């Protein structure tokens, strides 16, 4: 195999980017279960 | 990273690559 | 910090690596010096013989 350490870092920051990602939407999801939780409770 | 090397130089060294090959100090 | 953890792991078996080359390098110098020692005796001995 021809330059393996840059492939290598390619791949790394590829499955980061999903993880990142998947942390976002975990943030998100948070923020909405808290909102529909308070809108619940004044209904 | 890729190509982070330190060259290395080995030289064969023998009687044939001194010069020293059929030394003589006799007939 | 992922980023770190591949640079020090790399960075710290490219050290290791790079001590096998001075260990390369000690054990060819013994064998030069060992030849150096030969030829120095033949030097001596070919002074002697002429």
């Amino acid at each position: 195999t021809t330059d393996p350490l840059k492939a290598l870092d390619d791949a790394i920051a590829s499955v980061d980017k999903f993880r990142s990602s998947l942390g976002a939407v975990q943030n998100r999801l948070d923020s909405a279960v808290t909102n529909l939780n308070n809108t619940t409770t004044n209904l | 990273n890729d190509n982070q090397t330190i060259t290395i130089d080995l030289k064969q060294i023998d009687a044939k690559t001194l010069g020293l090959d059929g030394f003589s100090v006799k007939n | 910090a992922n980023r770190f953890t591949s640079n020090i792991k790399g960075l710290t078996q490219a050290a290791r690596n790079a001590n096998d080359g001075i260990s390369v390098a000690q054990t060819t110098e013994g064998a030069l010096s060992e030849i150096n020692n030969n030829l120095q005796r033949v030097r001596e001995l070919t002074v002697q013989a002429t």
